[PDB]
RNA sequence: UAGCUAGUAGGUGGGGUAACGGCUCACCUAGGCGACGAUCCCUAGCUGGUCUGAGAGGAUGACCAGCCACACUGGAACUGA
RNA sequence: CCCGCAGAAGAAGCACCGGCUAACUCCGUGCCAGCAGCCGCGGUAAUACGGAGGGUGCAAGCGUUAAUCGGAAUUACUGGGCGUAAAGCGCACGCAGGCGGUUUGUUAAGUCAGAUGUGAAAUCCCCGGGCUCAACCUGGGAACUGCAUCUGAUACUGGCAAG
């Protein structure tokens, strides 16, 4: 159902990375917008956008280099049925520390590389690769 | 004031006697699932205040019967 | 510079009408030393004839794996048929430590240090290949500045 | 196969039964050793093999192997028994120990020593 | 009997001994408050050796606890400024 | 051991004596029991053939009640008590303790 | 716990010169090394991945004269060592005072060099040593006692030592006959034709 | 093994213990525990650790040290901090 | 612990060598006698038995057996499956339980930060020291992944309120 849809979007970028989709839609929410800022921040998407009043559709434009798509793999590690949570140092960083993981803590939400030099961590969304 | 827990009344009249139902989320050590954990503790009250449809704060204290090593202080409203 | 060897043989058979007749197969697995991964099956009637046709597919379908210094770049888990095949970068740690069948692939590529432990089916056909797969998915983080940075 | 599900009844183990009913977390026993039979081998093979039904210590009755070539073995003389596993003969799970108790050696051997209770010949 | 005493958790020919605040009830190696410092009666001539810490001792001291012939003699042969 | 057993050269005896008596014998002093079985061989017969099994230093034992247990015995001593754990053994299984101060009324009543 | 028996079946098994035969002479000439390794030796070479890689923990052992419970804990010191395991294997090795005292041209082979160690004729910084596994640090000099000095075993070693590689990680010296290890040796100071990889392998599996 | 508990659960008063208390009595009320496994059955001292394992875990509880229980079996009291 | 005396003198065995698995021929025996951890050898060329020669591993130890883990991703939280190999209830409605769209305010339980107390010592780990080296012993440090309390952070989950 509609109960996870963090873990949604993530297979919404992977369908779409697979397909050679350039604009993919999709509901909005605050959680929802600040996990496709964090994809610009770092660059592996093209740009996020919304559109709406009463019912506002997130746009995601995909970037693209090579035939190949630029996200290697993005997968939801931290699930309704089961949660993860990392101190400090215990947040986990992905392939050598090549891409970034997505993390929310307590000022708003960051990366594995930004939570480690602000010295705090929090619940980890997704590895991006 | 001394530490306290958030435990809901359960049980409305063991004359002169209340038990108080503990709610709590703990992380699983092997699987770190979290499951709600439920500590049922016994209480001693005075002047057969409010019962069951309330969730009452609770307090350590000398045991005046078996167990029974808790007292009460302050409730939320009234109805369930 | 060519730096070549064999895996293992295996005999099989085909039994025609007259009878049973015995074939050979010869993995083997071919690198340069630094990069440049590459490998060959082939089959033949002789054992030498098997492991000469095995070395000669060797040298063509040659592609790159990019490597920091002596290791790799990071952790890359890569599959193939039945095989399942995971391993970790370790830097100058111990070294070249892993069974047949996997064993030819990464001395030949360059590597002197990381770890594998080859899970799921071990069949040495089917584990070759999960890496050259497993090693051309892994990108590099020098020529991934396309994506990386801006 | 869901992490819920695996918390009401988490995984389980096999105990994983010994080979050798004997057990008492004994190395070696000894037993009575009551007859000496002489039975054929399975299905593949073809011998006579020296084989007895050994009354151990603890109570429970279980045939035993005899290693080497030949034995003064029978009737009395209680035997120590190694233990161990070889299928030939249906039912043997044990073997017997050489040059322990009362039980001989092989004679005449040279080359393994150690197993069937040799002594180092005066050389 | 709260006690300052000397515990051998050397070897066998070799001993070190462990200066320790214990109830003089429990053992040697057994039961004790917490450690003070460590005397090896072998050693050689050199700049360690013996180690010990008058103010933790003085403080038990001053709490009603004994002194043993040994640990007394180890205080009066380092001294205190010497 | 290997001469008696291939003295007789044939695979059985010749004839039907085949059928003997076993019996079970600890003393409790070294002296008598090679003294003693010594006049124990002499009651022997062609017919009914007597044989001492693991003669004993002293008292009863587990393995000697095994030891009768095994082949049908009785279970004899110049002079023993039996021990705890050996009465468990004996009551159980059927069998027969006798201890003999004399060895007169011994010999008497083996034969 | 030593070997004993004959040491050119040890060079002859792998297959490469261990400098056990030396003292004296050198460079073989008469030899029949490899060839006939055992009756049937002159069978092919052909052998097994799994048999090289032991084959090459016996060549580092034949050479230095270790037995593998002794050499097991050369390889757990090793590897909780920092670095390189392999690199800190011969490193250890290198630094046994048998070995030490051979690298100087005290004794003419390895085995007469932990011959001679044994006699208690060897003193590390004015101490007597009788251990050939004697672990040599930096700073560390180590020299010949007054007692049996100038005598034509360790004489005739220092030499024919001239004639060797002569170690830089080392000073021979041999004016007072004493020596002095300067630092640990490098890399490329030994190994070279035996692999530390190959014997690093065996203890993973 | 799905139902298990009459001093059983709570109160009042009295007695009791060095000390709170069904600790032990009288009376009063009908509760208490339990699917988050009560009760019953089988086995077992527990822990720092030990052994194995890349880790997570698994197995284990000699020696060393902490706590507990026991002192031929069963039961009870005295002396004394 | 040190010094002297005499002389190679007083001191090496055990498993194994068909593949797995480092290490091979001959002789004898001929589905016999035996080997064996697994798959298997022997019925007249046995590198698989027995002996011999040779060899390999290891050493005052060496084997067998028993025992636990590893391998075993073969109870798989990390880290597996469920069309045809072992496996989706015959199907449905559903209580407890698990989980839940999106917005604002709030609470600060879960979560995260910092501090304090405790987590005995030993042990393990790191850097040093002392027994001729080592085992052993030992200084300090680290760690003890923990739990509680107190003071903060409010993204996410939960509670509560209005949507």
């Amino acid at each position: 159902s509609m109960q996870d849809p963090i873990a949604d979007m993530l297979t919404r970028i992977r369908n779409g990375q697979a397909a050679n989709k350039a604009a993919v839609t999709m509901p909005s929410s605050k959680l929802k917008v600040a996990i496709a800022n964090v994809l610009k921040e770092e660059g592996f998407i093209e740009d996020f956008k919304v559109e709406g009043d009463t019912k506002p559709e997130l746009e995601l434009t995909l970037k693209y280099f090579q035939g190949k798509a630029v996200v290697e793999s993005i997968q939801r590690v931290s699930r309704p049925g089961l949660r993860i949570y990392k101190r400090k140092d215990e947040l986990p960083k992905v392939m050598a520390g090549l891409g970034i993981a997505v993390v929310s803590t307590s000022k708003g939400v960051m990366t594995d590389r930004a939570a480690r030099q602000a010295g705090l961590g929090g619940e980890i969304i997704c590895y991006v690769a | 004031k001394i530490r306290t827990l958030q435990g809901r009344v359960v049980s409305d009249k063991m004359e002169k006697s209340i038990v108080v139902a503990i709610e709590r989320f703990v992380k699983h050590p092997i699987y770190g699932k979290f499951i709600k954990r439920t500590t049922k503790l016994h209480v001693h009250d005075e002047n057969n205040e409010c019962g069951i449809g309330d969730v009452v704060e609770i307090r350590e204290c000398r045991p005046l019967s078996k167990t029974k090593s808790w007292t009460l202080v302050r409730v939320v409203e009234k109805a369930v | 510079e060519l730096q070549e060897k064999l895996i293992a043989v295996n005999r099989v058979s085909k039994t025609v009408k007259g009878g049973r007749i015995f074939s050979f197969t010869a993995l083997t697995v071919v690198g340069d030393g630094n990069g440049r991964v590459g490998f060959g099956y082939g089959k033949a009637r002789e054992v030498p004839a098997a492991i000469q046709k095995a070395m000669e597919k060797a040298r063509r379908n040659m592609i790159n794996v990019a490597l920091n210094n002596g290791t790799l770049q990071h952790p890359v888990k890569g599959v193939h048929t039945g095989s399942r095949v995971f391993m970790q970068p370790a830097s100058e740690g111990t070294g070249i430590i892993a069974g047949g069948a996997m064993r030819a692939v990464l001395e030949v590529a360059g590597v002197h240090n990381v770890l594998a432990k080859a899970y799921g089916s071990t069949n040495p056909i089917n584990v070759v290949r999960a890496t050259i797969d497993g090693l051309e998915n892994m990108n590099s983080p020098e020529m991934v500045a396309a994506k990386r940075g801006k | 196969a869901t992490v819920n599900q695996l918390v009401r009844k988490p995984r389980a183990r096999k105990v994983a039964k010994s080979n050798v009913p004997a057990l008492e977390a004994c190395p070696q026993k000894r037993g009575v050793c009551t007859r000496v039979y002489t039975t054929t081998p399975k299905k593949p093979n073809s011998a006579l093999r020296k084989v007895c039904r050994v009354r151990l210590t603890n109570g429970f009755e279980v045939t035993s192997y005899i290693g080497g070539e030949g034995h003064n073995l029978q009737e009395h003389s209680v035997i120590l028994i190694r233990g161990g596993r070889v299928k030939d003969l249906p039912g043997v799970r044990y073997h017997t120990v050489r040059g322990a108790l009362d039980c001989s050696g092989v004679k005449d051997r040279k080359q393994a020593r150690s197993k069937y209770g040799v002594k180092r010949p005066k050389a | 009997m709260v006690t300052i005493r000397l515990a051998r958790h050397g070897a066998k020919k070799r001993p070190f001994y462990q200066v320790v605040v214990a109830d003089s009830r429990n053992a040697r190696n057994g039961r004790f408050i917490e450690r003070v410092g460590f005397f090896n009666p072998i050693a050689s001539e050199k700049e360690e050796g013996t180690r010990l810490d008058l103010d933790r001792i003085a403080h038990w001291v001053g709490q009603g606890a004994t002194i043993s012939d040994r640990v007394a003699a180890l205080i009066k042969e380092v001294n205190k400024a010497a | 051991q290997q001469k008696s057993k291939l003295e007789n050269m044939f695979a059985n005896m010749t004839e039907g004596e085949v059928h003997e008596v076993n019996i079970v014998l600890k003393a409790d002093v070294q002296g008598s029991v090679e003294a003693i079985s010594d006049s124990l061989l002499k009651l022997s017969t062609d017919e009914v053939k007597v044989k001492i099994i693991g003669s004993g230093v002293g008292g009863i034992t587990e393995t000697d009640a095994t030891l009768a247990a095994a082949s049908n015995a009785i279970l004899v001593g110049f002079n023993v008590r039996a021990d705890a754990s050996a009465r468990k053994v004996i009551e159980a299984e059927s069998l027969d303790l006798r201890y003999y101060s004399v060895i007169y009324n011994l010999i008497d009543e083996v034969k | 716990a030593r070997y004993l028996g004959p040491k050119l079946k040890l060079s002859r098994r792998e297959g490469t010169d261990l400098f056990l035969k030396s003292g004296v002479r050198a460079i073989d000439t008469k030899c029949k090394i490899e060839q006939a390794p055992g009756q049937h030796g002159a069978r092919k070479p052909r052998l097994s991945d799994y048999g090289v890689q032991l084959r090459e923990k016996q060549k580092v052992r034949r050479i230095y004269g270790v037995l593998e419970r002794q050499f097991r804990n050369y390889y757990k010191e090793a590897a909780r060592l920092k670095g390189n395991t392999g690199e800190n294997l011969l490193a250890l090795l290198e630094g046994r005072l048998d070995n030490v005292v051979y690298r100087m041209g005290f004794g003419a082979t390895r085995a007469e060099a932990r011959q001679l160690v044994s006699h208690k004729a060897i003193m590390v910084n004015g101490r007597v040593v009788n251990i050939a596994s004697y672990q040599v640090s930096p700073n560390d000099v180590v020299s010949i006692r007054e007692k049996a000095k100038k005598q034509s075993r360790v004489k005739a070693a220092l030499e024919l030592a001239e004639q060797r590689e002569k170690p830089t990680w080392l000073e021979v010296d041999a004016g007072k006959m004493e020596g002095t290890f300067k630092r640990k040796p490098e890399r490329s100071d030994l190994s070279a034709d035996i692999n530390e990889h190959l014997i690093v392998e065996l203890y993973s599996k």
